[PDB]
């Protein structure tokens, strides 16, 4: 992800 | 001087204060945070649970709970240490020397406040106490005998029409659709964006952003359509690690939920329509009355321009002659709170307590008696 | 534990042993072991008049004339089978195991031998049951003085089963806190989706006593249980049984247990107290190194 | 109050010393040294096995051995040998008279600690032991309750973030690379400029020229081209036989390592990389408290600019808002023995010994319980 | 001409087939490997990045990445390679000639798809292309119309209810919880034992042994309890170097951080409460009907005695009077792609396809409202 | 709540 | 270690 979480 | 105490005690803010004053002495949020991991520093700070803002604070490594849900109290052994925070922490007052002044929703299971009672009386002993509707705190807070509250709580709202002071308890109407749903609605429509918010101690943080950056569109189809078209409606937002993140389209589809709840797959109808059916209720003789005293309360009626879309629906809903006046004061969050500190302050009201040897006499279920 | 058992150890432990000596081919020795149980129970495991081949295990009730009922010996009997004798002068039930008639599998008669007072307790409820399986209303409701100040009441409905325990604690302290224990028992049934409806009264009792010679004062407690045939079928009234028989038992060893649960937190506060006292005594400049034992250093 | 002797025998270097004082009383290489030629000298006194200083000056005839290779005990022998040459002729103490706080790095085999309690016990038979974790005890040393040890050792290195007490086990990162594999790299480096250092006892010799030569460039690739194209960086180091050796680019070669472990071939990150994802792996609302407060420890964190270039790495992978502080202090090397005696000083730590009594009860498998 | 490909190209494992068949083409783990060593055998087959299975071999000198990681594609250079060697090498198909049959997670980046489409339409130049989320198909796959399904793949879990084919939107539950944080759990409680695991090549290592040792403990005290008291839980795995180890513990203790994520320092519920709340979710009248219709799907349910500890869960958290019936199929790695195959194999589905021409009238985004 | 919705 | 590296 872009926020929480890497992905 | 000796006064009554007056605890809102919302679903997910407790308020309390001394009556007769015009703000709430202690205001922090109703939660209860637990360690889930295992200390390993000696002597620092080994404590069983954390209660209010210093729960907030340490948010981090600890799992947070919220006592009250949709307005009703599922975990007594919270709700205990969250009136225990308030009477000895904030207040910093003995709970057996002031009378309390306890809120509820309406339409609410019995055993709520049957067990509120029981809880007032047998653990904190207090002298008296009482248990007012919410919304017809937020009328006498409003300064006026008649109109149709429209109080949306962070975890329940509820319309209650009043005229001439004579509650109708036929027209009162209750839609479990408020802050924390909403607040789930943004973890699930942030995540389109690519920003996933899972655990609690990240639905705070969606709590300050839509406390903060949502808002309400006076026309959801134009609002989308400019948000799609345009980039110039989108808004930043730090998190507490540097992180920022840039929200558009979602600002004004988290509040839209509550005129619409099929986003969040429920058959209700949206607040507008809510507290139109719950005026329709009433006999039409008083009808006009509710139409120009429509008043807003509770604090997820903060977002800004939901006076324009509610008045709005409404003049469509209702007949075009007449007259729709939102009532929204600029203090609405605590108007619950502030009837109360008006309420216990009466001297026509020092008579409608319940006191200790009546509840000692007739059990806990003297409350239904008393309390209207 | 939490919840109470209802097979008594001495009676398993004694009959196993006394079979793992015969089974074994040694010759039998005496044996005349007495003792008790809850509510006022006596077992008296002996000899008949020195025979040392038969072992007869006698028990007292507290319930004695519900048991002499008509009807009211279905279950022993047909759990018991030959081995259910004429009661001992003096007791109530009698079982009488012949050492040298044992059948095999040793270990189910031994099982069954340690439930000799939850079966007479279940063979005088049974009958309830029944009266409520058999599609017939206004059977027979009675009081089982399961204790000597205590009373149970048993009622048996065309679609129900109403049971209503009149209770009362012995000390100060106990019934301060089982006033609480009792107070706090209807938020259970938010525990499971399927529990029988209770109801706690104290102020008044109940309108199932007002026929009846049950237990009543302004000292006792009355909890109703409503067991719907749901609860008492005849795939689930083991566990209802059980339940129903160990109750007041189970709720008098978790109020003594919550005297030693709240001792560690007195503990535990008094060492905070302490830990601001120390706040006082001025700090040392200078400590001498000792020993695990206390002794000198002995070197740098 | 009781004297508790703090051993924290970590790879390379064993640091024992007593609970209460400000140094470490006896610091010594953990080696064990055997003879390799023949006794022709009969009447002068002989010794099959020289542990610490001795057998680091009597180098020259014997074969350097370590009994710990990254963080774990491979040879029991050797390492009673040196427990016993710590106990009775370094500290000049009865071991079985004094509490014994032994330090092990995290994520090690059980069987490793489990062998460590069974030595401690049926061998010098003390009293109560307690094996800590080395990373904790650098806090304690630091006089704070939150932050991110990152403590690089001789032989193995590994960050542990804490917060408030609660140290997080599942961001703990450990990582195989420290002053052993940095010796051996410059041992292997060292021959490009046409010196040959094979044998055991001159792997000290490049020891010592690492730690006294060696340091790290803040920026390597400008550093590189400056020791490339001038002779400003070259030093001269004196070899125990009269020769001197000039070392210019080696310099800030070998502890480069550090920071991109792609020179000895190893597929893991840096060290700062290192504690940049150990950071990222604790919750959102901790990590900027984290970020102001890193702590380095361990004699590889010793080297001449090492914290500026942490804090340059660092400051690149965090958002640019987060303020970076590499709290380093001048003691850093004994750190986790200085936190070692502040802990075993502590009044509760008597509560966490393990008792003889206890093991003798219970075997070796006590240690899982008492000592996470 | 006809005959969609169908290509699941999920995290972990990419499965690329024919519509009509019921059994896969070419399934391969979607790695992309990279050399991190200088080539010094000239004109000795030197490529630069290595795909699937030849990654897979030649794993000994690679780098491996994975380019999906929790369902999202982080490197979409290495996706496009991972889809351009499933197209060519691992089929023997162009991509212009057969509409193409994605798979995506529910809750998901809508970023995500968009930019599938846009490779899929731009790079690889299909005439069409659909996305479905992975759950409708694998209940396809079990030939049923109600039931709520519970698919877990490598990186993703989600549970996804579908009532009389009326999939409820507002229910669907996701959780970052799957084979490579089961993989990486046994990598980090494998040191207890002793065996060091670090580099990404030895990550298949572990994973093949937790794809051949692990199981799912009935009762995990018990099991605990027992493992702790007999050697008849160990299992010996030989590495491929001849090396062979012995895991006794472990075996059970990594597949139920399924069902405690605490272990993983999560704080998320289990897959059975999940799949629970999953299923309180939705309306009264059809919480039946999912009870006896709970679908396992995904690889990382294929741990002997899954399906009993999920059904003992449920049965234990749901009342006793409903029937719960775990559908757990003799094979479920493959479920998602016979549904998908199914799906493709319709008559009509021809009318739900993304053609070319909408693509290039309305841009990537149609894939919002094309595909649900 | 105990029946319909969840509190 | 006794399965990769040394130790
Ligand atoms: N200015 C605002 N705009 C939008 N939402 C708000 C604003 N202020 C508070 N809220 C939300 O509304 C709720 C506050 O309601 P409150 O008056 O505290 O009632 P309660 O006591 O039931 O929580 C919180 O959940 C908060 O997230
Ligand atoms: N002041 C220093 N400057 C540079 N390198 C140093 C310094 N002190 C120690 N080192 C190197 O760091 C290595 C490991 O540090 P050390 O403290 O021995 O680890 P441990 O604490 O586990 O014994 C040593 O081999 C030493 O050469
Ligand atoms: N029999 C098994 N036991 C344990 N784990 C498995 C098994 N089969 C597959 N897995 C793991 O579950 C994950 C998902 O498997 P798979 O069906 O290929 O879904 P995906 O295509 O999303 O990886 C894989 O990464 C694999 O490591
Ligand atoms: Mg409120
Ligand atoms: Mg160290
Ligand atoms: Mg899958």
């Amino acid at each position: 992800w872009x926020a929480x979480c890497p992905a | 001087d000796i006064a009554a105490l007056v605890v809102d005690n919302g679903s997910g803010m407790c308020k309390a204060g001394f009556a007769g004053d015009d703000a709430p002495r202690a205001v922090f949020p109703s939660i209860v945070g637990r360690p889930r991991h295992q200390g390993v520093m000696v002597g620092m700070g080994q404590k069983d649970s954390y209660v209010g803002d210093e729960a907030q604070s340490k948010r981090g490594i600890l799992t947070l709970k919220y006592p009250i849900e949709h307005g009703i109290v599922t975990n007594w052994d919270d709700m205990e240490k969250i009136w225990h925070h308030t009477f000895y922490n904030e207040l910093r007052v003995a709970p057996e020397e002031h009378p309390v002044l306890l809120t509820e929703a309406p339409l609410n299971p019995k055993a709520n406040r049957e067990k509120m009672t029981q809880i007032m009386f047998e653990t904190f002993n207090t002298p008296a106490m009482y248990v007012a509707i919410q919304a017809v705190l937020s009328l006498y807070a409003s300064g006026r005998t008649t109109g149709i509250v429209m109080d949306s709580g962070d975890g329940v709202t509820h319309t209650v029409p009043i005229y001439e002071g004579y509650a109708l308890p036929h027209a009162i109407l209750r839609l479990d659709l408020a802050g924390r749903d909403l607040t789930d609605y943004l973890m699930k429509i942030l995540t389109e964006r690519g920003y996933s918010f899972t655990t609690t101690a990240e639905r705070e943080i969606v709590r300050d952003i839509k406390e903060k950056l949502c808002y309400v569109a006076l026309d959801f189809e134009q609002e989308m359509a400019t948000a799609a078209s345009s980039s110039s409606l989108e808004k930043s937002y730090e998190l507490p690690d540097g992180q920022v993140i840039t929200i558009g389209n979602e600002r004004f589809r988290c509040p839209e939920a509550l005129f619409q709840p099929s986003f969040l797959g429920m058959e209700s109808c949206g607040i507008h329509e809510t507290t139109f059916n719950s005026i329709m209720k009433c006999d039409v003789d008083i009808r006009k009355d509710l139409y120009a005293n429509t008043v807003l309360s509770g604090g997820t009626t903060m977002y800004p321009g939901i006076a324009d879309r509610m008045q709005k629906e409404i003049t469509a809903l209702a007949p075009s002659t007449m007259k729709i006046k939102i009532i929204a004061p600029p203090e609405r969050k605590y108007s619950v709170w502030i009837g109360g500190s008006i309420l216990a302050s009466l001297s026509t009201f020092q008579q409608m307590w319940i006191s200790k040897q009546e509840y000692d006499e007739s059990g806990p279920s003297i409350v239904h008696r008393k309390c209207f | 534990m939490i919840l109470l058992e209802v097979n008594n150890r001495i009676i398993e432990e004694t009959l196993a042993l006394k079979f793992e000596n015969a089974a074994a081919g040694n010759k039998p020795e005496a044996v005349e072991v007495t003792f008790a149980d809850f509510d006022g129970v006596l077992y008296h495991i002996s000899n008949p008049n020195g025979d040392k081949t038969k072992v007869m295990v006698s028990i007292s009730l507290k319930f004695y004339k519900e048991l002499q009922a008509h009807g009211a010996d279905e279950l022993l009997k047909r759990v018991y089978g030959s081995f259910l004798v004429n009661p001992e002068s003096g007791y109530n039930v009698s079982l009488l195991y012949d050492l040298e008639n044992l059948p095999a599998s040793k270990d189910s008669i031994v099982h069954q031998a340690g439930m000799l007072k939850r079966n007479c307790f279940a063979s005088v409820f049974e009958k309830y049951f029944q009266f409520q399986e058999e599609g017939k209303e206004g059977e027979n409701r009675a009081v089982i003085h399961y204790r000597d100040d205590e009373t149970m009441y048993v009622e048996s409905k065309k679609d129900r089963v109403t049971v209503v325990f009149s209770t009362v604690f012995k000390d100060d302290d106990d019934v301060v806190i089982g006033k609480v224990f009792m107070q706090e028992f209807k938020e259970g049934r938010r525990a499971s989706h399927t529990a029988p409806q209770v109801l706690f009264s104290h102020r008044e009792p109940p309108l199932e006593l007002k026929d009846t010679d049950a237990a009543v004062g302004d000292n006792i407690g009355y909890i109703t249980f409503v067991l719907f045939p749901r609860h008492t079928n005849a795939s689930a009234r083991d566990n209802t049984i059980n339940l129903i028989h160990t109750f007041r038992d189970y709720l008098h060893y978790h109020i003594k247990c919550s005297k030693a649960y709240i001792h560690t937190r007195m503990r535990a506060k008094t060492s905070d107290f302490l830990k601001v006292l120390n706040r006082a005594r001025p700090d040392a400049e200078k400590k001498e190194m000792k020993t695990i034992t206390g002794k000198t250093f002995s070197s740098r």
